[PDB]
RNA sequence: CAUUGGUGAGCAGCGAAGGAUUUGGUGGAUUACUAGCUAAUAGCAAUCUAUUUCAAAGAAUUCAAACUUGGGGGAAUGCCUUGUUGA
């Protein structure tokens, strides 16, 4: 389903998924186009970089990829999608509702076997252009004609014709024509792979039991013929570098090397791919070189490197074994915890039950490494015990990481599937730590944390034991022995003061640490089986039994929200970093975002895999995922860091739904209110003679003798706006009826009407060079009548109580610029009519000034005295 | 509390790459050295981002809707940011030096110019999400031989005009139907093309080299086929050009040259329409506003912008920060501005919210050590390395007073008395204590009994007790004034630098070189607690040292700590990249933060790449400044063995990561530290962060509207402050009318107080209610000003807030209408007659 | 960096130059290296003198002359940026052209500067030595090619070669 | 110069000088920095030195 | 009687088809993941060549250019500038 918050970003931690992958040859280097469940991703042969993933994820899952030089093409449940660099350029719907599951290119034509023992051939439509799009003809093989189609592949110098590897016959198009040229004899058993060799006119066949045939596609024979028993065969490969070797592989997970020439065979990669996940599903040459890509479905690619003899004379019978080179890989079994390592969203830890802790990079994938599990020696002395051949820990159940004192002493502190005692490990030098830490009451391991110091790591076991030991030494320092069930959660308060712990017992203890003591003990309604804590908020969520979280902030001890509305048991959920969503995931399908502010539920996921983890990155940039089915982490981002969510409840005042208040432009008009911009504008109106005369330059600038006179208004045609730029729209006096400024006509028209709101709109409105300029010419001249407009302007403007800093400024203005006419003609009735109603309004501004002075008299007396 | 997000770097208005106007040209943009600070010079105030690249960038851009910007640094590293959101979308590698990077004006594609490549991608959706890959590729274009300089584009998005070091320039179509109208090259000169431009009507084409060359190119006959009509030359000798821009709109050439001059021509006439010298370094930038009336240049090497408009020949802004010298920093009383002292000799003040530099004081011969306010904002004592302690008025702008020793000895701390009559000095080669009187400027006293040089004074605010601590592992009480003369030692473990006073003069928290804080008491001189700091400093490996950062004994100290103003925290940092906050009263870590991604910096890697190491010497020693263009960089002046001179040209080695020293703001949450990027100003916002009090199952927003509807205004208001929105506390704080302001306001709890004391002083500094402020405050003062007293610490971060509300806007207003009412009454009382 | 390349005048000895700062001179066809020396500072040209037992380095500014084994036999206070060095054998003159406008013969046996010759030119963007008679033929940024000899304080010749630089 | 930028700018200075400088009578807007604001508006010659 | 000194002989304890110490080589990381080459709006990648040539554009009295020198004293012969003499 569509989110609103988190929209999908990309599933982190793939390789590959037993589809064989292809590979592209570029020039002289290789990439490797790798299927990961539902796109691809390619690959630098050369140092299994990842250079591109694909754009959109497809409706199905891709079943068979190849690749000619830029472009690359994947089928999956009816299509082929021909990519280029990840964007898809072209999208052929097949005419069919089978699926198609093969596909091979040459010249002109694409050929896409369907699993209806159709093929659909696709010829380019002017052959010069790029890839083949237009529909030719469609073939079909009958029952008659041969058995199920396995493979389709065209060998090379054979002019429009196409090899189809059936399961009990090799047939031969001609696809230009549509014609069956050839085919075969029956062949005794089921062949399962297919190969061109880089002989002339010769194919390789691999059968169901162990054989490899060699079939001389142009005299029908086959050549010779290998026998690998009890051995299912998977793939073919050929050695192009000048050495004519072959490489097979067997779904047992083998590799087998042979020399076709003197007919040996040269070594065997025993357990190269894990059998139980489909053996070695590709292996091939990368052409010219001594180098074999293989891949598994373990989620694993791997390069094997063939180094020159040792021989110095003879060289071709003393071959030195294949040896590993690089190598990419990921979980081959769904990972079970998953944790942020750090605060840049660069790492997280990840830990599955094939019983492997990854680190897994966010920001490229080339950086994440498996974390070692080699262990240290001992303190004393004593033997270590445990097995000799080694195998992994139990699979991690659960993980605390406080990385203040890293690259000091360990840093993660894991609990593992059923035994007795927490391990630590070292995420600065990725290994394992040099202590595990046990329980002392003869109980699993069911919760860990560690503070936030890095010093003390606490455990909490089956039968209700909160253990807390040193990380640097790992010597037990305190055992608090509260509960009598096991205890599912423990954590500590940012300054290591309170720790809160919670069991299924259905009790939150509430501790000191410094003293020793609890200061109380809450019992819920239901057994609870996680904590997630909120250390800068002191909020603290129990996922109970009853279906519910219960959010308790730590200092006073209370309930204070209980987010219900799941259906089914919370797998997990996982606080928002700035404290104020809550995500969790639960096993009816559904990711759900709780504003626990307002309490109610923001957002719902229905997802179809069962998302058994959440993580919020610990700057709120992602979430990261993880489900019941795929070996990968599904990351998210929310989009609520580049737009704003409405914390609105969903189910199946805009402005308090959207979390702003925009203040309202005056409270009450008895209230006097200043104007809504730069608060320097008062000064620089006030001082804008002094303010530029500081800016001028110290020395003139040396210009041109032979400069136009009117060069600013000599542009061309962005445009400017300024006072200076102004054009009259549409019988002498200062500014006629034709010339008249806007200034001018609304002052004017306000006169008439008694009413300067608009010219008060328009003074507010522009710049200060502008306000200096027509408070400058205002006809101060033979009967002050513009004078007395712009009085009475100011006088009904700062009659309402806005803008009163503005209308002040601007009453200095008019008195700087022309108060000598004002003061000269002076006892005119219309000017000390204008300036007595100024005065009658303007003589109630003293609540300001004794309002500042109480403010101002009685804050300093409180502050110092 | 404690969860501080860096808000703002002052000083530094510009380090080194291109300058770029808004599209409303409100806003600069200028690089700061990894960050992007961004200057709003009409509302006056300025922001830097958050993000951070690897490398000191080189190239800006974003589109003329403003609403994504992306910045690319030394060696193609980019960050596509989503501007109006402030937080970052992509980061892409492009693979080489990226000499600038270039919007469309439509604003769909964007070009680049990696190495002899120009590169033209297309722009993702700002409304899109986020995907793994979102740049598609349009082309890259391979026509030059060498290196590109510039790029250009068309009015209309078609055509794109790209500068070469190859002394070409070329012309390029967007799209592929029109590559028989972009197919020519541009030959004809001599030296590097630094521009090439179109006209208005895009007709002309006119190429600006670096030699001094402009040429005009027309598509006339001797077919048409894109002559060169005119040349025209700037005959600049010794000077050369070093960056053109050309606004078409107005026809203006704004060319700023190697030796600091500007000149500025209309360009087909080719007039000098100006002529003038922003100093005597080169200028790296030119830009031009969209209407073409303001111009930004920056000249990188003293690190100075201006932005001038040139109608008017009047600066905007003439401004210059100090990369790698700030040897200190002080908060004025409002917490309104910084002043910092630095080490090429001279005093800044630094206003905080707009990021420029009021005024600047310079009559120190040599370098600033330490700077301290006085007398309550009127005046700034500074000490320094040529041997004077000077006084400065802020109110007349003068030095009045100059005390020195007699011995010529340079001083490297100094604390005032809070009464401002006594200013004390320490050196770092006399161990006295140097008294002068400030009224009688002679020397008062000379106080000796160190055996070790005075690392660090402090005057004790309240009982007015002089604590001094020194190198020989002590620190020492002086009682100096009214009778005593007493003296009291404290021995502490290791020597001490950063000596800290609590606020209330109880206390005193020393820094030691075992990386230890040890906060005493003073009247009963015991040791109330320590923290140990050394495991959780950051100190980075440096590129030319043969030691792990593990080992490294360099930087695991803090030299430089200041007590929270409430009197519970310490904010502390030194020669590391790290600086810490912790909390005295449990002596545990509060938060540490990185100072600097940088690697153009030295300190900050612990672990370097070992692909630089060779079979001999890093990679990052190796001195490439011999293949450098031109002399005046291949120019080796680094006189040897120089550490912290002058002049970071003269010392052959990266600059350190460091920070000098850290304070607390006295009027809101904030602290600042002085690195080498610039004032680092860290502060908290409660916009974000979800931080309740002691909140029910019942106390929600809507239950807060609904108690305000049916008009239960304490009710409703302390609800809103047990949600602690800021918001909604703003909400009900509107909402409650004058007539039960005071009723309210008495009734507010005494645990409440201080949440709206700091909530009406961080509001009404910017909002424009004055009375209805004035009104809650005058309520809040009658009502409850007895507590406030007696309990001054807990506000005394909250009512300085008010008083930079009061005295700030409060009372500027009532001096303009106090101005109005004595003018008025003049000019209507008297007799102006002939 | 990237590497500059000399032979020796008989084809036995190879002399390398790296950019950064990697100098070495070699047998190139025993596999003998009789020199191997990374001077920190951007290293531009180098050359044998008249044998492979001396070899001169033009550095970051200063000409040095180091001996067989690598040891540093003399710094060039004048050749003040060196870019191209050459070596006249039959003269025994170490010529010298570079970023100042300079051409300088330093008499490699007894150890003078024979000829410092102001191209005025600006900086000189190639230079090769026509064996034939040892003058020197420079190529500058006007496309000007010009002949030198170390007794006359002018070129000997001037040539109009090409557009731009040369 | 060089000698101090040589030394670490540990030396030592150099003893006195009573200069006389003069400052004519200027508002302190114009003895600032060019920026949009200003910090104070007084005269630079107090009441008693007019 | 100490050794918080060397060298050995043995216990207790640790203890899953062994354990300890040192070392050569290679691989992945060590900055944030958009593929190779070239004459580049496309070619190639098995190849650029038997279209790679023409046209057009293109030449500052800047016909100025060591911002590049360890200090004191000189400079025959040079070299630089200026004057001059004969052509």
């Amino acid at each position: 389903k569509n989110s609103k918050i988190f929209s999908p970003f990309r599933i982190i931690g793939n390789v590959s998924n037993g589809v064989p992958f292809a590979t592209g040859t570029l020039g002289s280097t290789f990439y490797i186009v790798t299927c990961v469940g539902k796109t691809f991703q390619i690959y630098d042969a050369n140092t299994l970089h990842l250079l591109f993933v694909s754009e959109k994820e497809t409706p199905s899952s891709i079943v068979a990829l190849s690749a000619h030089f830029h472009y690359v093409y994947a089928a999956y449940e009816n299509k082929v999608g021909i990519y280029k660099r990840g964007i898809e350029e072209h999208l052929l719907e097949l005419e069919t509702d089978a699926n198609v599951e093969h596909l091979c290119i040459f010249g002109d034509y694409l050929c896409a076997s369907t699993d209806d023992n159709s093929i659909f051939i696709y010829k380019k439509s002017d052959p010069q252009d790029k890839y083949p799009s237009e529909f030719y003809t469609k073939l079909t093989v009958t029952e008659i004609q041969g058995g199920e189609i396995v493979s389709l592949q065209h060998l090379a110098t054979y002019l429009n014709k196409l090899t189809v590897v059936t399961k009990s016959n090799v047939l031969l198009f001609n696809v230009r024509t549509g014609k069956l040229v050839f085919t075969s004899n029956e062949f005794p058993d089921q062949i399962t792979t297919a190969e061109p060799a880089p002989v002339l006119d010769i194919i390789a066949l691999g059968t169901v039991t162990g054989e490899v045939i060699m079939f001389n596609m142009r005299k029908g024979k086959r050549i010779r013929t290998i026998k690998i028993p009890q051995s299912r065969i998977s793939s073919l490969s050929f050695r192009t570098d000048g050495s004519s070797h072959l490489s097979v592989g067997t779904s047992s997970g083998d590799l087998i090397f042979y020399d076709l020439d003197r007919r040996s065979r040269i070594h065997v990669l025993k357990n190269i791919h894990r059998e139980s996940y489909g053996g070695v599903t590709q292996a091939t040459f990368l052409n010219g070189q001594p180098i074999i890509v293989t891949s598994g479905g373990d989620n694993s690619l791997k390069e094997y490197v063939f180094d020159p003899s040792l021989s110095q004379g003879s060289g071709d019978v003393v071959v030195q074994p294949p040896r590993y080179l690089r190598s990419r890989g990921g979980h081959s079994q769904p990972p079970s915890y998953i944790a942020f390592a750090d605060s840049q969203s660069h790492f997280m830890l990840s830990a599955s039950k094939d019983r492997s802790l990854w680190s897994f990079s966010l920001r490229k994938d080339a950086q994440s490494q498996e974390m070692s599990q080699r262990l240290h020696k001992k303190q004393d002395g004593g033997r270590v015990g445990g097995s000799t051949i080694k195998s992994k820990f139990p699979e991690i159940v659960a993980l605390a990481i406080e990385n203040a004192r890293i690259g000091e002493w360990e840093n993660i502190i894991t609990a593992h599937k059923d035994e007795k005692f927490a391990r630590t490990w070292d995420m600065r030098n990725k290994r394992v730590g040099r202590w595990t830490f046990d329980t002392t009451d003869d109980g699993f391991v069911k919760s860990v944390a560690m503070s936030q110091c890095g010093n003390f790591g606490f455990i909490g076991s089956s039968n209700g034991s909160i253990t807390i030991y040193n990380m640097q030494s790992g010597i037990l320092r305190k055992k608090y022995k509260l509960h009598k069930r096991a205890v599912t959660g423990i954590s500590l308060d940012g300054m290591n003061r309170k720790m809160v712990s919670c069991g299924l017992d259905g009790i939150v203890g509430f501790y000191d640490f410094n003293k020793s003591t609890l200061l109380g003990k809450l019992k819920l309604d239901a057994p609870i089986t996680a904590m997630v804590y909120h250390r800068s908020s002191d909020l603290f969520a129990l996922a109970l039994d009853d279906l519910s979280i219960v959010v308790i902030d730590a200092v006073t001890q209370r309930v204070v929200r209980q987010l219900w509305g799941h259906s089914n048991r919370i797998t997990a959920f996982d606080f928002s970093p700035e404290g104020r969503w809550i995500v969790s995931a639960s096993l009816d399908s559904t990711i759900r975002t709780w504003d626990l502010p307002t309490g109610g539920c923001i957002d719902g996921i229905i997802v179809d895999n069962v998302a058994t983890n959440v993580k919020f990155s610990p700057n709120g940039d992602l979430l990261a995922t993880t489900h019941v089915t795929g070996n990968g982490i599904c990351i998210w981002t929310n989009r609520a860091q580049f737009k704003t969510v409405s914390t609105r409840t969903i189910d199946e005042l805009n402005d308090i739904d959207f979390n702003t208040y925009t203040s309202l432009e005056q409270i009450d008009k008895e209230l006097l209110t200043l104007s809504i911009g730069p608060r320097s504008k008062m000064n620089t109106l006030l001082h804008l003679d002094v303010i530029r005369k500081r800016s001028k330059p110290k020395e003139a600038p040396k210009k041109s003798e032979k400069l136009p006179f009117f060069l600013q208004l000599s542009g061309e045609k962005s445009v400017r706006e300024g006072i200076a730029h102004e054009t009259p729209e549409e019988f002498k006096v200062t500014g006629r009826l034709g010339f008249e400024s806007h200034f001018t006509k609304q002052l004017r028209e306000g006169s008439q009407s008694k009413d300067y709101s608009s010219l008060l709109a328009t003074l507010i409105n522009f710049s200060p060079a502008a306000v200096d300029l027509e408070i400058r010419s205002l006809n101060s001249f033979e009967p002050f009548d513009e004078i007395v407009w712009f009085i009475d302007a100011l006088t009904q403007g700062l009659k309402s109580n806005k803008n009163f800093e503005l209308y002040e400024t601007f009453m200095s203005l008019l008195f700087k610029a022309h108060g000598d006419v004002i003061h000269a003609n002076n006892k005119n009735q219309d000017i000390a009519s204008a300036l007595q109603n100024w005065e009658d309004v303007h003589k109630k501004e003293d609540r300001l000034d004794d309002l500042v002075k109480f403010c101002m008299g009685v804050a300093a007396f409180v502050t110092t005295a | 509390k404690s969860d501080f997000k860096f808000s703002n770097l002052l000083g530094t208005v510009y380090r080194q790459g291109n300058i770029t106007f808004s599209d409303d040209g409100k806003q600069l943009l200028s690089p700061v050295g990894n960050r992007v600070s961004v200057f709003d010079l009409i509302n006056n105030k300025s922001f830097t981002f958050e993000y951070e690249h690897r490398k000191n960038i080189a190239a800006i851009d974003l589109n003329k809707q403003g609403t994504l910007l992306i910045s690319i640094d030394e060696d193609g590293r980019a960050i596509l940011v989503n501007f109006k959101a402030r937080n970052v979308l992509h980061h892409f590698n492009f693979k080489e030096k990226c000499s600038a990077v270039k919007f469309s004006p439509d604003g769909r594609l964007f070009a680049l110019a990696s190495g002899r490549f120009l590169q033209i991608w297309k722009t993702p959706d700002v409304n899109k999400d986020r995907q793994f890959a979102p740049f598609v590729r349009h082309r890259v274009h391979a026509g030059h031989f060498q290196d590109i300089t510039s790029l250009t584009w068309s009015q209309d998005s078609r055509f794109i005009l790209t500068t070469s070091k190859d002394l070409s320039a070329k012309i390029w179509s967007v799209d592929s139907e029109e590559k028989n109208l972009a197919a020519t090259t541009f030959n004809g000169h001599r030296d590097y093309v630094m521009g090439a431009f179109f006209s208005h009507d895009q007709e002309k084409i006119y190429t600006v080299s670096k030699d001094g060359a402009v040429f005009v190119w027309e598509f006339t006959k001797r077919k048409y086929s894109w002559r060169i009509t005119k040349k025209h030359f700037f005959y600049a000798n010794q000077a050369k050009v070093k960056c053109v821009t050309f606004h078409p709109a107005t026809r203006l050439l704004a060319v700023g040259f190697t030796s600091g001059e500007f000149r500025l021509y209309d360009l087909p006439d080719f007039t000098l329409i100006q002529q003038l010298s922003m100093g005597q370094n080169p200028v790296n930038t030119v830009s031009v506003n969209q209407t073409g009336e303001w111009l930004a240049f920056g000249s990188s090497k003293l690190g100075q912008l201006l932005v001038y408009e040139w109608q008017s020949e009047s600066y905007i802004l003439k401004q210059q920060g100090h990369f790698d010298s700030t040897n200190s920093l002080a908060y004025s009383p409002d917490g309104s501005r910084v002043v910092t002292a630095s080490e090429d000799g001279k005093i800044k003040v630094w206003d905080i919210t707009s990021g420029f530099c009021l005024a600047t004081f310079e009559e120190h011969t040599s370098s600033v050590t330490a700077v301290q306010f006085a007398k309550r904002g009127q005046v700034m004592f500074s000490s320094s390395l040529d041997g004077t302690v000077r006084a400065w008025d802020l109110i007349r702008y003068r030095n009045f007073r100059t005390f020195t020793g007699t011995e010529r000895i340079q001083f490297n701390c100094l604390a005032v008395d809070p009464s401002g009559e006594v200013v004390c000095a320490g050196s770092l080669d006399n161990f006295d204590i140097h008294v002068w009187s400030v009224q009688t400027g002679q020397l008062l006293d000379a106080l000796s009994g160190h055996e070790g040089p005075v690392s660090c004074l402090s005057f004790s605010q309240e009982n007015s007790v002089l604590a001094s601590a020194s190198w020989d592992k002590t620190i020492r009480i002086w009682s100096i004034f009214g009778r005593s003369q007493q003296v009291e030692p404290i021995e502490v473990y290791s020597d001490v630098l950063a000596l800290s006073m609590r606020p209330d003069g109880k206390e005193v928290a020393v820094s030691t070189l075992k990386g230890q804080i040890s906060i005493f008491n003073i009247e009963d001189a015991k040791q109330v607690g320590n923290i140990d700091c050394r495991k959780d400093i950051i100190s980075g490996r440096f590129n030319q040292d043969r030691f792990t950062a593990k080992n490294s004994e360099r930087s695991k100290f803090f030299t430089t700590i200041h007590y929270s103003f409430d009197g519970m925290a310490i904010v502390a940092g030194g020669n590391n990249n790290s600086i810490c906050l912790y909390d005295v009263p449990n002596e545990v870590l509060l938060k540490r933060f990185i100072v600097s991604r940088n690697m153009a910096l030295n300190g900050t890697l612990e672990f370097l790449n070992s692909k630089k190491m060779t079979e001999a010497g890093s990679l990052d020693l190796i001195d490439d400044a011999g293949e450098n263009s031109d002399l005046e960089d291949r120019i080796d002046n680094s006189l040897p063995g120089s550490q912290r001179g002058g002049d970071l040209s003269t010392r052959k080695m990266r600059p350190e990561v460091r920070v000098t020293s850290v304070q607390f703001s006295p009027t809101a949450n904030a602290f600042a530290a002085a690195s080498t990027e610039g004032l680092l100003i860290y502060s908290t916002n409660d916009t974000i962060l979800f931080d309740p009090f002691d909140l029910d199952v019942d106390v929600t927003p809507h239950s807060t509207v609904e108690a305000l509807r049916e008009k239960q205004f304490l009710n409703a208001l302390v609800m809103a402050f047990r949600l602690n929105e800021e918001y909604l506390i703003n909400k009900v704080y509107e909402a409650i009318p004058i007539k039960e302001i005071p009723l309210v306001a008495s009734n507010i709890p005494a645990i409440y107080l201080p949440r709206i004391l700091k909530f009406i002083g961080d509001f009404a500094i910017e909002s424009q209610h004055i009375e209805f402020n004035l009104i809650w405050i005058k309520a809040l003062l009658s009502a409850s000003g007895g507590y406030i007293n007696e309990h001054k610490y807990l506000f005394s971060t909250a009512m300085r807030s008010i008083q930079r509300f009061i005295v700030r806007v409060a009372k500027e207003v009532v001096n303009t209408t106090t101005d109005n009412k004595y003018t008025y009454r003049f000019l209507v009382s008297t007799d102006g007659s002939m | 960096g990237p590497y500059h390349i000399k032979y020796a005048k008989n084809g036995t000895h190879l002399l390398i130059t790296g950019r950064k700062g990697h100098v070495a001179s070699m047998d190139w066809r025993k596999g003998q290296l009789r020199a191997e020396l990374f001077l920190n500072e951007t290293c531009h040209s180098a050359t044998y003198l008249q044998n492979e037992q001396y070899f001169a380095v033009a550095q970051k500014k200063y000409t040095f002359i180091y001996d067989h084994e690598g040891t540093e036999l003399h710094r060039l206070k004048q050749h003040i940026e060196a870019r191209h060095l050459d070596f006249l054998p039959y003269h025994y003159l170490l010529v010298t052209a570079g970023e100042t406008g300079w051409l300088k013969y330093h008499d490699v046996s007894t150890g003078q500067l024979v000829s410092e010759l102001r191209t005025k030119a600006g900086p000189t963007m190639a230079m090769a030595q026509n064996p034939w008679n040892a003058v020197m033929h420079l190529g500058h940024s006007n496309g000007t090619v010009s002949l030198w000899s170390p007794s006359m304080p002018e070129p000997l010749v001037k040539l109009l070669s090409a557009r731009g630089p040369v | 110069y060089k000698l101090d930028v040589l030394s670490s700018v540990h030396f030592v200075p150099k003893p006195a000088s009573t200069s006389l400088e003069i400052r004519v009578e200027t508002p302190t807007i114009s003895m600032e920095d060019a920026q949009p604001l200003y910090m104070s508006n007084a005269s630079s010659l107090a009441p008693q030195e007019i």
